[PDB]
C-alpha cells in the first residue's frame, strides 16, 4: 500500500516549508548513480554488467557473461539475465568470465545483488586475488583456530567463521585449474 | 535469545561478523600484499555518550589488529 | 553521542563498523547522515542519505501493489527478516565509511 | 456371470488413476501458495497457470474416469 | 452369489484413490503454514486459495465416492 | 457365504485409501514445524492453520472410512 | 467366456500407469506457478516449456490408454 | 471356512495403510531436525508441535488398526 | 483359454510401470521450468539436457510395453 | 486347508508397511545430515531428535509386525 | 496349463520396477537441469555425473528384466 | 513375479542419490571427487538391497 510515497523530489516540499529558503536544497545519493534497477535494460545480448566491490576499491565495473559467486547454499552462476536474486555469499571464489580467461578473487563474504534491470553487484569486504595468498599461512591458522575450543559461543561464532574461512581457501587454491 | 545466524544468535551483529572475516583473511596474504593489510585494519577512534550533555570520561580504541574477535 | 579523533591515522571500514555498531544499540526506523560530498575542490555539496531498519519501515515502503523487493529470490541462510537486517547494517556501515571519508576529502 | 462380475473387479482397479491426479493437483495447489506468497503482486496471474494446468491435469482425470465407465456400460 | 460379492472387492479397490488426495492435499495444506510464515500480511489471500483447492482436488475425491457408489449402489 | 467372504477382504482393501492421508498430515505437520522455524512470532497463527487443515484432510479419512462399514455394516 | 471376464480386469489393472502421470502433470505444473513466480519477465516462456512438457509427459498417457484399448478392442 | 479365509487376507491388506502413517512420521520428525537446527532457542517448542502432529498422525494409525481388529473379531 | 485370459491380466499389470516413468518425466520438465526461471538465458542449453533426459527415461519406458507386447503377440 | 494356506498371503500382505516406514527413516535420517551440516554446535541435540523420532516411527513398524505375529501364530 | 498362465500374470508383476527406476532417472535427469542452471560452467562436468548415474541405475531396471526374461522364458 | 516390485524403490531411491550427487557438485564443484567417493559407497551399500530384493526372487524360482 503506497500512500505514504517518500522520495528525493518529495524530500524539497515539506524542506521548502519549515527549512528556509537560504539554504539549497540537501543532496541525495541517489543523485550520483547513472544506474539504476526498476529501469530496464543494459543487457543488450549476452552481456551484463558486473560491478565488484570492497570498502576501499572498486575492482571490477565491466561488462561480463558469467559470473560465479559462492553463495551460502554454494556456487552458483549468472548469466546475462539472471533472476532477480539477493544472495548471501560464504568466504569463496568470486569468478568473473568475460570470454576465454578468468580471474579468481578469493572473498570473505558480503552479498551479492542480481537486479531486475540486469545489472550485478558483487559487494565484499576483503577481495585477495589467490595469487596474493600463500597456502603455508592459512591451515597454520586453521590449526589454531579448530582446535581451541573456548565455550564462550561469541568465539566459537569467530571460530566457526575462522574455519569455513580457511578451509575454503585452502580448496581456492588447491583445487587449480 | 534472539534467533537467525549463528553469529545473530550469539549477539554479534553482521558488521562484526562480516569484518571478522575481512581481517582474518588479510592475516594470510603474502608479505607485499599483507603490508597494505593492517593500514585499513587499524581502528583509532573515540566516544563518549552524552546524558544530559556531560559525557563522563571517554572509550577510546586504539587497535592495530582489527575488529574486536571477543565479546561485546 | 559524540565520536571524534577518526581523522588521526586514517578513516578505516572497520572503524566505521563500530561507529556504526553503537547506532545499532538504539534501534530507531531510519538513519539520517549528515555530510559534505566531496563535490571537487571548490565545490562541496552537503548530502543526506538515510537508512531504512528492516522490520521497522524498510519492508513497509517498498510496497508497489504488493512489494518491490519480492521480485527478488533470497538466496541466503534465514529468511528476509534477517537478510535485511544484516544487509541495512552494511548499508549504514558502507555509507558512513562513505560519509566520513568525503567529509574528510572536503 | 462371472462377466459383468469382472466388470465390477475392473472399474475399481481401474479408477487408483484418480489417485495420482489427487496427489498432482496438491502439488499444484500446493506451489500456487508458495508461489502467491513469495509474490502477491501476481498472485491471482498464478491461478490463471493453475486452473489452466488444473484442467490440463483434469484430462488426465477424466481419462480415467471413462474406462471407469467404458467397461461397465459398453 | 459371484456378482454380488465382486461390487465388495471391486469398491474396495475403488476407494484408494482417496490416499493419493489425501496425500495431495497435505502437500497442499502444509505449503500454506510455509505460504503464511513467509508473508504473514496476506495470509488470508493464502487461505482462500487453499480452500479453493480444496474444493478442487476433493472434486476427484468424490469423482471416487462416485465409483463407490455406483458400483454398490447401481 | 461368498457375499460375506469379500466383505473383508474388500473393507480390507478398502484401507489402503488411510496411508496418504498419513502421508498427507506428515508433510503437512512437518511443514507446521518448519513454519514455525522460519517465522516464531506467528506460531499462535499457524497452529490455527495446521487443525484446519488436519480436519479438512481427515475428511478424506472420514469418506475413506464410510466405506468400511458401508461394505460390512451396509 | 473367462477371456472377456479377464479384459475388464485386465483393462483396469492397466490404466493405473494415468496416476503417476497425473501426479507427473502436477509436479510439472506445480513448478510452472513456482518458475513463474520468481521472474514474471519470462512467465510466457515458461508456458512454452510447460506445455512442451505437458505434451510429452502425456506422450506416456498415450502409450498407456491405447494398451487399454488394444486388450479391450483388440 | 471361506469367511474365515478371507479374513485374514483382508486384515493383511488393512494395514497398508501403516506405510503411509510412517511415511508421515518420519518426514514429520526429519522436518523437527531440520526446524531446530533453523533456530535452537525455540527447539523445545517445535517438539511441541511435532508430538501434536504425531498424536494426530497416529489417529490415522489407530483408525486403521481398529479396521483390522473389527475384520478379524468381529 | 486361462493361458490366453492371463495375457489380458498380465499385459495390465505391466503397464504399470508407465505410471513411475511419468512421474520422472513431470520431475524433469518441471526442473525445466525451474531451471529456465532461474537463468533463462541459457533454455536452449537445459532442453539439451531435457530432450536427452526424454531419450533416456522413456528408455526403460520402451523396455516396459516391450513386456507388455512379448506377453500379448507371442 | 484354505484358512492356513491364506494366513500366508494374509501375513505377506500385511508386511507391506514396512516400505513407509523405510521410506520415513531415509527422511528423517537424512535431515539429520542436513541439519547438522547446518548447525554443526548442536549436531548431538538432533541426534536426540532423531533417535526420539525413530523410536515414534518403529513404534508403528512394530505395530505392522504385531499383526503378522497374530495372523500365523488367532 | 495353469503354469503357462503363471507365467505370464508374474510376468506382469514383475515389470511394476520399472516404474521405480523411471521415476529414479527422472528426478536424476531433473536435477540435471536444476544443477546446469545453477552454475553453467560446469554444465560440462555434470552430465559426466548424470550418465554416470544413469548407467548406475538402468542396472536395476535389466535386473528386473532380467527376471521377466527369467519367468518367460525359464 | 509379485517379490520384484521391491525394485522400483531401489531405482527410485538412487535417482535421488545421484541426482544429490549432480545438484551437490554444482555447489561444490571443487570436492566433486570426494562426492562420487560418497555417491559409490552409497551406490555399493543401497544394491545390497536391490540384490536382498533379488535374493527372494531366486529363493522362490529355485528354492
Amino acid at each position: 500500500e503506497a500512500a505514504a510515497p517518500a522520495g528525493p523530489k518529495e524530500f524539497t516540499e515539506v524542506w521548502n516549508k519549515k527549512a528556509p529558503s537560504t539554504l539549497i536544497v540537501p543532496e541525495f545519493p541517489s543523485n550520483y548513480t547513472a544506474v539504476k534497477a526498476v529501469g530496464e535494460g543494459q543487457v543488450h545480448g549476452d552481456a551484463f554488467p558486473v560491478n565488484f566491490y570492497t570498502p576501499h576499491s572498486i575492482l571490477s565495473q565491466a561488462q561480463k557473461d558469467t559470473v560465479v559467486l559462492p553463495g551460502v547454499d554454494g556456487y552458483f552462476g549468472v548469466k546475462a539475465s539472471h533472476v532477480p536474486t539477493i544472495a548471501q555469499l560464504k568466504p569463496g571464489v568470486v569468478e568473473l568470465h568475460s570470454g576465454a580467461e578468468s580471474e579468481k578473487f578469493f572473498v570473505s563474504g558480503g552479498f551479492a545483488f542480481v537486479h531486475p534491470n540486469g545489472v550485478t553487484d558483487i559487494c565484499v569486504l576483503e577481495a585477495a586475488t589467490l595469487d596474493q595468498v600463500d597456502p603455508a599461512a592459512v591451515k597454520s591458522a586453521l590449526a589454531a583456530a579448530s582446535a581451541a575450543q573456548p565455550t564462550d559461543e561469541f568465539e566459537q561464532a569467530a571460530n566457526r567463521a575462522a574455519i569455513e574461512l580457511y578451509s575454503a581457501l585452502e580448496s581456492a587454491v588447491e583445487a587449480k585449474a | 535469545a534472539p534467533s537467525g545466524p549463528f553469529y545473530r544468535v550469539a549477539g554479534m551483529s553482521y558488521l562484526r561478523y562480516s569484518n571478522i572475516c575481512a581481517d582474518l583473511l588479510r592475516n594470510v596474504l603474502k608479505e607485499p600484499f599483507k603490508a597494505k593489510a593492517q593500514a585499513r585494519q587499524a581502528i583509532h577512534f573515540r566516544q563518549a555518550p552524552y546524558v544530559d550533555g556531560k559525557a563522563g570520561a571517554s572509550k577510546v580504541y586504539e587497535l592495530e589488529n582489527g575488529i574486536p574477535k571477543t565479546a561485546n | 553521542l559524540a565520536i571524534a579523533d577518526t581523522y588521526k591515522v586514517r578513516v578505516t571500514f572497520g572503524q566505521a563498523s563500530l561507529i556504526v555498531e553503537e547506532l545499532i544499540k538504539h534501534n530507531p526506523q531510519s538513519y539520517q547522515i549528515l555530510f559534505n560530498k566531496f563535490r571537487s575542490a571548490i565545490s562541496f555539496k552537503p548530502t543526506v542519505a538515510t537508512i531504512l531498519s528492516p522490520d521497522l519501515l524498510e519492508k513497509q515502503l517498498e510496497d508497489v501493489t504488493g512489494n518491490s523487493l519480492d521480485a527478488y529470490d533470497i538466496e541466503a541462510s534465514h529468511e528476509r527478516s534477517d537478510v535485511l537486517r544484516d544487509l541495512t547494517e552494511f548499508h549504514l556501515g558502507v555509507t558512513l565509511y562513505n560519509a566520513m571519508l568525503e567529509n574528510n576529502c572536503s | 456371470s462371472v462377466l459383468a462380475a469382472s466388470k465390477m473387479v475392473g472399474a475399481g482397479c481401474a479408477t487408483i488413476a484418480l489417485a495420482g491426479v489427487g496427489a498432482g493437483l496438491g502439488v499444484m495447489f500446493g506451489s500456487l501458495i508458495n508461489g502467491a506468497a513469495r509474490n502477491p503482486n501476481i498472485a491471482k496471474q498464478l491461478v490463471g497457470y493453475a486452473l489452466l494446468g488444473f484442467a490440463l491435469t483434469e484430462s488426465i482425470a477424466l481419462f480415467s474416469l471413462l474406462v471407469v465407465f467404458l467397461i461397465l456400460f459398453a
